[PDB]
């Protein structure tokens, strides 16, 4: 229902020019030639060490290469200005943060595990797959809250004792696996990004070798991370590092980002350049705001979780003054003095394939046999997990980004079905 | 007999070809794909 | 000259019939010019300058003086492609 | 190899999975990614793998310049020599 | 207040410009060429107009300027009303005053009026509407407080109040602009074939001139609406080179093959008869003054290359509007095609 | 839409399946050739409606593009433009339209600048070329006409429902023993 | 003379403009705190 | 059908290095018959149909053209049978057809002839029947034929100082520049096109 | 009485509601809703109603029937073709 | 009239030179020559208007030429 009727978000609070925001607050636009130069004598001026960015949730393959490539060319490499949440995940190989098993591989696993994941919520085509599998033959636990999932689950706990146990091999669950064939561990991208989410991450990966989830005879992978922000797959596609944050960062470019912004993120004399598509946030904490285009307007490239490579198509050009982000930040690069070697979405592509070819197979999933080398378990690793319960992002599903916020049905469905689906308690009919 | 009657007879040849169309072409449910790993 | 940019931006063709249908129409449009079947401001499309300006009228070096020494891409940008009102 | 993380900004091996034009660092990257991971442990050391794709070594230095080396039917240690080479011309490149 | 003017320049008459313009004055020489320059782009025109006779031509035309449901013809404007001012100007962001005295009068009450009065109230409705992000009023080159013509001493004193209700006004003091529907061009021609023997002159044919095409001056116009900075400023428009009249008449006659003929009259009996006679286009006492006057580009303010237009040669700009008036002497064969 | 295999092997045939290999020509490309060396290698030799991986052709604006008629001293846009080579099916809320869909191949083109206009609220298009999709009965056929046309192309390989087994038999079935766990 | 308002509605039903902040504003660090504009209840904020 | 018919079988008996395919119809009249006739053949064949005996009187009474390359059965798809005329259509470049009245006979007499070269060459027979001068005048420019040894390859109904082939499908019906009057030059001016889309 | 409330949405069909019902004026260009709101609820003593817009076929709208035995007693029900709005005449 | 195509520099001009020395193609070639018909009132036979290389033939020919103004 989201993705049915959260387009209507795209017909309002659209910021169609630039706009530059005085010491009072009083936002006034601007022409492009204005906000461009701008923000090209700022980049001048500001050193190299205290520049950083942060990526949007609905970053593309090209405004992430063009973002990139303006940075590097600067000298920047932190990509992450925000130091609460991080994702703790290495983008050297595709398969330590993508979903191994593809989304078919519900219907070939016999035992999956969740941790910290709620497929109703997120990805409910997913789920429905999933309830398909559990009829069929599946059996479905889980290792968090207690989710009122469509099919019966076997819910083992919601701390990090359990994850200990299983990796000490003492739980029953581990023999489990071990006589299960062709299990799956899916995990989603919150259990990660929380503070000791590299320990979970080393935790799941003795598991899985241990329990045989990355088994060379069956030639199966049952690892798997369920994302929440396309953005961050393509950042991670492209190879830059979730976990490079610069902790005091002088210019801030945020590229379309308006989830878990707050303002200690932002250091009170920085200055912000704000490349989106709606006021929702992240245009408060702008000096200068950057009309961008949206999905529905911008022909660019978009890996989903499983790390299929598919291309997003143009229906209407973006609203107003709006234009596209890679071409915005050509433009800058080009008026600050580092041209980029792309002027059109070809060369750009050209470009994205010396990154990483394989985004120039769309609607493919390039395999990889780097698999059990990448998720195989150190030796030395902390692994130690803290005592605190694992949760779940997403509290109102139909109000999860700015374009659902910025929508009036989700508006409407919220106030309809947010009272009726709040239970505090587990539906143990099913 | 001119140069251009192999071409007359290759179209008519052409145009009497059987068609069918690729939306009622059946399509089965493609086994799970092996994965590989680089020994070593 | 304007016409042999013309013709050069047509001097790819590798068809003989093509360039026999091209002709013709080239000499009906000359005998059309030269009877008047057409008017001048219609006609006059085929021998405008492609980059030059007219000589008839004062030009505008405006955008060249705002944009000088940039890439056509980045004048493109600043000029725009779509209407910003809607 | 110790010193990857200060000469060099960042290394990508892109090449193909299953050609042997590719054969050589494919395996010299299965062998040696944990080592040179260990040695510098927070270096960006990117593998991408395509299909009948050209093997190629990207060492990018700073302010945005990168070199790329051509790695095809190249035997371990030739892929050493030339990781080898990239490391130490960081000095010359800045 | 803000001067910026973001609008689009890409797209034909369909487009949508994003200029919303009242051009007041529009009936004259140079009001359907200036309303066309914005119209022609996708703009959105307003004509307010209280001419006699309404089923002029002048007046039919302006409707080419926009097209259907941009371009409106405002009928039996009022020129002391404020009201009338306001929504004249109510939606419009560009606001044009084209209103200056006829050539025809010689009354000094109605140049004033016309060349002050109306200037005034308009630049007073722009201050009123916080809407109105440029204004463009047309001053006459050789303004002055002390030039003899009471056209001239009008306007000088009609941009002053237009600055000072205004301060964001663009004043623009264009040259004798020449065009098919000109005054100077076609007023020569048709002189020449009313007596068929001479031009007749009053004056020694010493005063410089320095025209401009119309079109110059409409791409002058855009230049000046595109550029923010030009704002506030007085600008002279002119031709690239500078010629007597004597040198302007020779000129017309070799472009023109008619060999040249001025028959002088004496300036003051010449002033005489027409400040005690009825005046009309052909026959008033402004065009008398103003042959001795010299109407050129000064240092004084901004010139055209600063709105970066590069206006083109009188001898190369005229000569298209004499084709039919062409002397026909000994031609060949081959030229009596025609 | 699917003539029999191997049906037809004619030279022009196999060039309209064959795709070209870019040459670099622009000085980005060049600064790029890495990059084009790569897309030549990767991307799949020749196109055929049994493909499987989507790709995007460049326009080639060369002697083969000589049959464009939209090449026109006013309008010099539509050539070289990229058009979307796809299967058009049927929409999800009816199963048997009185026209069935899906039975050609359909070319499209983004559209540009679509702007309601202020006086009666009209939509009008800045082109009007993009208003309507062409129609091909074969992916070769249409792939050809972009050849000729000098157009670039994307194109999308259809996809299909899996066929599965179907039965009345499968509403009525013996869950089991009652002691079985 | 009321066209502005049948073309912007006629925007409207396309894209909306967001409403930028004006004149002098609350400022928490580098962040403008506005009401939001939602005429929908938040009730399950709010209860 | 209740009426004596017989097939126009002289043009194949003649030239006889030719195949025979002919169609007869109900959704036509009960004397028509359609027939597929080769291009390098077709000036000969109508040089044969202008004398001789039974097709002497014979009127040229339509020519024009099909653009078959997006030609597409949008319904009843299965149903097509191989002896049907619309297989012919399918991959082929052009097909123009005329159509003849002979009055000896009381019948009429229709050729299609499929165009496969992309320049769309074939023989004008306009020097064998006068009226089809003008006919093929409009074939050619609205669909782009190139006609050879024509009598006059001048355009017909198109506008002045203008190349295109608006009857092929790949054309749109609102064009590609509209005419207005520019008053800069005080004139008739052709500029590009926008339009207004329902 | 929130026309923005869950119970007015909920009872409105989630429709934000204008009781003065003057917003149509310039919404849909005419006050017909104000027109067809002064019309009272017509009893019925059936439980199905049929509705033709007029006196004859072919002189208002196609013949359609609106149930007025709803699960609550009493409740109006409208005709979509006309504003007419019929209820059962409870006794 | 060889000033008018811009392509040539008059200052260092060898009259020996072929066109294509100069910097004319064939319909730069074809341009100038209908020019140079033009200023002398002349008309070139297909044959010799083909057969001009240089323009010393050019000049050769309209001196034998009578008719030339
Ligand atoms: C009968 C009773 C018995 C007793 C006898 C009584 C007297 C009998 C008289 C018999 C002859 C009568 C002849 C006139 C008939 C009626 C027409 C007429 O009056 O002329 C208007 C008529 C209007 O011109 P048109 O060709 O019809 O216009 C066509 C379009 O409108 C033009 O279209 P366009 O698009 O080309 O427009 C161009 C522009 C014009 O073109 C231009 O743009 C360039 C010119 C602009 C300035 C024009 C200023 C005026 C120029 C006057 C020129 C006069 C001609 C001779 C010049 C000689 C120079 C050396 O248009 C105009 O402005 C048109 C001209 C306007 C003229 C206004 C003044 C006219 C009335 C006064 C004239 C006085 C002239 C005195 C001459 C000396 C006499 C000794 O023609 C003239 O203007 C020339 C008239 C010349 C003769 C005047 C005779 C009356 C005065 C004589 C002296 C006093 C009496 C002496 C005898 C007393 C005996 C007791
Ligand atoms: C059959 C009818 C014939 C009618 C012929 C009429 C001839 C002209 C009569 C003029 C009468 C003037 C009365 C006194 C004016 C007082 C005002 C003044 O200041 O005097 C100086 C006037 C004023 O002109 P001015 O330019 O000096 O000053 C303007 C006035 N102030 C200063 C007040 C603003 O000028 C004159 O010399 C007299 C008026 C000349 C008018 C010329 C146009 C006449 C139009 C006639 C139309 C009818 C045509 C009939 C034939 C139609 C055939 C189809
Ligand atoms: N050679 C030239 O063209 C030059 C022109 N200019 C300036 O540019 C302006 C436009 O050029 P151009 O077209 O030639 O000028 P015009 O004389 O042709 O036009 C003047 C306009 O103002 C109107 N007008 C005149 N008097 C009044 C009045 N008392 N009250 C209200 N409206 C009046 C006129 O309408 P109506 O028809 O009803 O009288 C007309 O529309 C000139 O007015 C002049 O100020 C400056 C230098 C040279
Ligand atoms: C009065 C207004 C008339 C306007 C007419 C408008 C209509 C014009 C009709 C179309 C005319 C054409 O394009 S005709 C198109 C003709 N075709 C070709 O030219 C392809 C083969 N080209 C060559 O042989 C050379 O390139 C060549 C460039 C000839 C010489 O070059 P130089 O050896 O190097
Ligand atoms: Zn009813």
């Amino acid at each position: 229902d989201k993705t049915r009727h959260a387009f209507d978000g795209l017909k309002r609070q659209r910021i169609n020019s630039p706009m530059k925001r005085s010491k009072d607050g009083n936002y006034e636009d601007i022409f492009w030639e204005e906000a461009i130069q701008t923000i090209s004598k700022k980049c001048l001026n500001t050193p190299s060490d205290q520049i950083g960015a942060i990526i949007g949730e609905f970053a593309d393959i090209e405004s992430i290469t063009a973002l990139k490539d303006f940075l590097n060319r600067l000298d920047v490499d932190n990509f992450e200005v925000r130091q609460h949440g991080n994702l703790k995940v290495s983008p050297d190989f595709r398969a330590n943060y993508l979903m191994n098993s593809k989304i078919t591989g519900v219907e070939d696993a016999d035992v999956l595990l969740l941790v910290g994941c709620n497929p109703r919520y997120e990805a409910p085509v997913l789920n429905a797959r999933i309830l398909k599998s559990t009829r069929k033959n599946l059996k479905v636990f889980n290792i968090g809250t207690n989710q009122d999932l469509n099919y019966k689950n076997v819910h083992l706990g919601n701390s990090t004792k359990v994850l200990k146990e299983i990796a000490d091999g003492t739980h029953p669950f581990a023999e489990r696996l071990k006589k299960a064939k062709l299990p799956m561990i899916m995990v989603g991208a919150s259990a990660l990004e929380r503070e000791d989410g590299a320990e979970l991450y080393n935790t799941l990966k003795v598991i899985s070798n241990k329990t045989g989830v990355i088994s060379e005879e069956k030639s199966w992978n049952g690892f798997n991370i369920l994302h929440k922000e396309m953005g961050r797959i393509n950042a991670l596609e492209l190879g830059i590092n979730p976990t490079s944050v610069n902790k005091n960062a002088k210019l801030v470019f945020i590229l379309g980002a308006d989830n878990n912004l707050r303002p200690e993120d932002i250091p009170a004399d920085a200055f912000v350049v704000y490349f989106g598509t709606h006021g929702d946030e992240g245009a408060y904490y702008a000096d200068i705001i950057l009309p961008t285009a949206a999905y529905t307007e911008k022909n660019a490239t978009w890996v989903n979780t499983e790390g299929r490579v598919q291309q997003g198509r143009l229906v209407v050009m973006p609203p107003g003054d709006a234009r596209e982000d890679w071409q915005i930040i050509r433009a800058l690069s080009e008026e600050a003095g580092v041209p980029l070697p792309y002027d059109s979405l070809e060369e750009l592509r050209y470009r994205v394939a010396e990154l990483a070819p394989h985004l120039l197979k769309y609607d493919y999933i390039e395999p990889t046999i780097f698999g059990k080398v990448a998720l195989s378990a150190q030796q030395g690793v902390k692994t130690t997990l803290s005592p605190t319960p694992i949760t779940d992002y997403i509290d109102n599903f139909y109000m999860t980004d700015a374009i659902s916020r910025a929508s009036v049905t989700m508006a409407k469905c919220s106030t309809a079905f947010n009272h009726e689906k709040f239970s505090n308690f587990k539906n143990l009919a099913k | 007999s001119r140069p251009g009657d192999e071409e007359q007879n290759e179209m008519i040849r052409i145009a009497s070809q059987k068609r069918v169309y690729l939306k009622h072409q059946r399509v089965d449910r493609p086994a799970r794909q092996e994965a590989a790993f680089i020994s070593s | 000259i304007n016409f042999g940019n013309y013709i050069r931006e047509r001097n790819h063709y590798r068809d003989p019939g093509l360039i026999d249908h091209r002709i013709q129409l080239g000499y009906e449009l000359l005998y059309e010019a030269e009877m008047h079947f057409s008017q001048h401001t219609i006609l006059m499309q085929y021998l405008s300058p492609y980059n030059t300006p007219l000589s008839d009228r004062g030009y505008s070096y405006l955008e060249k003086v705002k944009y000088g020494n940039k890439s056509k891409f980045l004048q493109g940008f600043y000029k725009g492609n779509k209407p910003t009102e809607f | 190899q110790k010193l990857i993380g200060t000469n060099l900004r960042e290394l990508r091996f892109v090449f193909c999975q299953n050609s042997q034009r590719s054969l050589g660092l494919r395996n010299y990257i299965a062998k040696n990614y944990w080592n040179l991971k260990n040695q510098n442990p927070n270096f960006p050391l990117i593998v991408r793998e395509c299909e009948e794709a050209d093997p190629y070594i990207i060492a990018r230095y700073q302010y945005g310049v990168e070199k790329k080396a051509f790695a095809a039917n190249n035997n371990e240690a030739e892929i050493e020599n030339i990781i080898k080479t990239l490391v130490e011309q960081s000095n010359k490149v800045n | 207040r803000s001067t910026q003017l973001k609008f689009y320049d890409g797209g034909n008459r369909q487009s949508i410009s994003g200029i919303r313009a009242t051009i007041f004055g529009a009936t004259g020489f140079m009001g359907p060429y200036i309303g066309a320059a914005l119209g022609y782009i996708g703009s959105d025109v307003i004509f307010p107009h209280n001419h006699v006779y309404a089923y002029d031509d002048y007046v039919k035309e302006l409707k080419l300027c926009a097209g259907s449901g941009q371009s409106y013809i405002m009928r039996h404007f009022n020129y002391d009303d404020d009201n009338m001012y306001d929504m004249a100007i109510k939606n419009s962001n560009v606001v044009i005053n084209l209103v200056g005295s006829r050539l025809q009068n010689k009354n000094f009450q109605k140049a004033a009026y016309a060349n002050i009065h109306v200037a005034k109230k308009i630049a007073e409705a722009c201050a009123r509407n916080p809407n109105v992000r440029r204004l463009i009023h047309f001053s006459a080159a050789g303004a002055d407080t002390k030039s003899p013509s009471p056209d001239l001493h009008t306007k000088f004193h009609g941009e002053e109040a237009v600055l000072n209700a205004f301060p964001n006004a663009t004043i623009f003091r264009p040259c004798t602009v020449y065009g098919m529907q000109d005054y100077f061009i076609r007023h020569w021609i048709k002189e020449r074939d009313w007596w068929y023997h001479f031009n007749i002159v009053t004056d020694d044919c010493t005063a410089k001139r320095q025209p401009i095409l119309i079109n110059d001056v409409a791409q002058c116009v855009l230049n000046a609406l595109k550029l923010q900075e030009s704002a506030g400023q007085i600008y002279e428009l002119g031709g690239p080179h500078v010629y007597s009249r004597l040198e302007v008449f020779e000129m017309l006659a070799n472009l023109s093959g008619r060999p040249p003929k001025l028959a002088h009259i004496p300036h003051d009996i010449a002033l005489k008869i027409t400040q005690n006679f009825y005046n009309w286009e052909f026959f008033n006492m402004e065009k008398v003054i103003k042959d001795k006057l010299d109407l050129i580009v000064t240092g004084k303010h901004k010139t055209i290359s600063d709105l970066y237009v590069q206006p083109v040669s009188f001898p190369q700009g005229a000569e298209q509007f004499i084709d039919d008036v062409r002397y026909r002497g000994v031609e060949t064969h081959d030229n009596l095609e025609k | 839409m699917l003539l029999p295999k191997n049906a037809i092997q004619s030279a022009r045939y196999f060039e309209i399946q064959k795709i070209p290999a870019k040459i670099a020509k622009t000085a980005n490309e060049k600064i790029l050739s890495v990059g084009v060396a790569q897309k030549n290698n990767i991307q799949p030799k020749t196109v055929t409606a049994q493909g499987q991986i989507g790709f995007v052709q460049h326009p080639q604006l060369d002697s083969s593009c000589q049959y464009t008629q939209f090449y026109t001293p006013q309008r010099r846009d539509i050539r070289g433009r990229v058009a979307r080579i796809y299967i058009q099916d049927t929409n999800h809320m009816h199963d048997t339209p009185q026209i069935p869909e899906g039975y050609k191949w359909t070319l499209e083109f983004e559209r540009q600048a679509q702007y309601k206009t202020p006086w009666m609220g009209w939509s009008f298009n800045g082109d009007t070329f993009s208003k309507r999709n062409h129609y091909f009965c074969t992916l070769e056929d249409a792939i050809s006409y972009c050849k000729q046309m000098g157009f670039g192309y994307e194109v999308s390989f259809p996809r299909s429902r899996y066929h599965t087994r179907k039965s009345y038999a499968d509403n009525m079935l013996w869950p089991g023993h009652d002691n079985a766990v | 003379l009321n066209r502005m308002r049948f073309i912007t509605a006629q925007r409207d039903r396309s894209r909306a403009p967001w409403q930028s902040p004006k004149g002098e504003g609350v400022f928490q660090g580098k962040k403008l705190i506005v009401a939001s504009n939602s005429p929908f209840i938040d009730d399950m904020s709010i209860r | 059908m209740q009426n004596k018919y017989m097939q126009p079988i002289q043009l194949f008996i003649v030239f006889e290095k030719l195949n025979s395919k002919m169609w007869i119809s109900k959704k036509l009249n009960s004397n028509h018959s359609i027939a597929l006739i080769p291009s390098n053949w077709f000036y000969s064949i109508n040089l044969f149909l202008k004398r001789e005996l039974l097709f002497s009187n014979i009127t040229l009474i339509e020519n024009s053209a099909i653009d078959t390359i997006s030609y597409n059965l949008e319904t009843n798809q299965n149903d097509l049978d191989k002896t049907n005329i619309e297989n012919y259509f399918f991959k082929n470049k052009m097909l123009v057809f005329y159509n003849y009245y002979n009055y000896f006979l009381k019948s009429k007499l229709t050729l299609f002839i499929i165009l496969n070269n992309l320049n769309k060459n074939i023989d004008s027979i306009d020097r064998i029947f006068a009226n089809a001068n003008w006919l093929e005048r409009e074939t050619s420019e609205m669909y782009g034929i190139n006609y050879k040894w024509k009598i006059d390859t001048r355009k017909l109904l198109l506008d002045y100082s203008k190349i295109e082939n608006p009857m092929l499908k790949e054309f749109q019906s609102e064009g590609t520049q509209d005419a207005f009057y520019n008053i800069f030059e005080n004139q008739v001016v052709v500029l590009k096109n926008e339009t207004v889309e329902l | 009485l929130n026309p923005y409330s869950y119970e007015a949405l909920k009872e409105n069909h989630w429709l934000v509601s204008d009781s003065s019902k003057k917003n149509s004026e310039w919404t849909h260009k005419s006050n017909a809703e104000q027109l067809i709101a002064k019309v009272p609820i017509i009893y019925v003593d059936s439980n199905i109603v049929r509705c033709i817009g007029g006196t004859e076929i072919n002189a208002g709208h196609p013949q359609v029937y609106i149930q007025l035995d709803t699960r609550k007693h009493g409740t109006p029900q409208t005709c979509k073709y006309c504003g007419l709005r019929y209820a059962k005449k409870m006794d | 009239v060889l000033s008018n195509f811009e392509q040539v520099n008059l200052k260092n001009l060898r009259w020996e030179q072929n066109f294509k020395k100069l910097g004319l193609d064939s319909l730069d070639q074809t341009a100038l020559l209908a020019s140079i018909e033009h200023e002398f009132t002349i008309l070139f036979p297909d044959g010799v208007f083909e057969g001009f290389e240089n323009l010393e033939q050019v000049v050769n020919y309209i001196l034998k030429n009578i008719n030339a103004v």
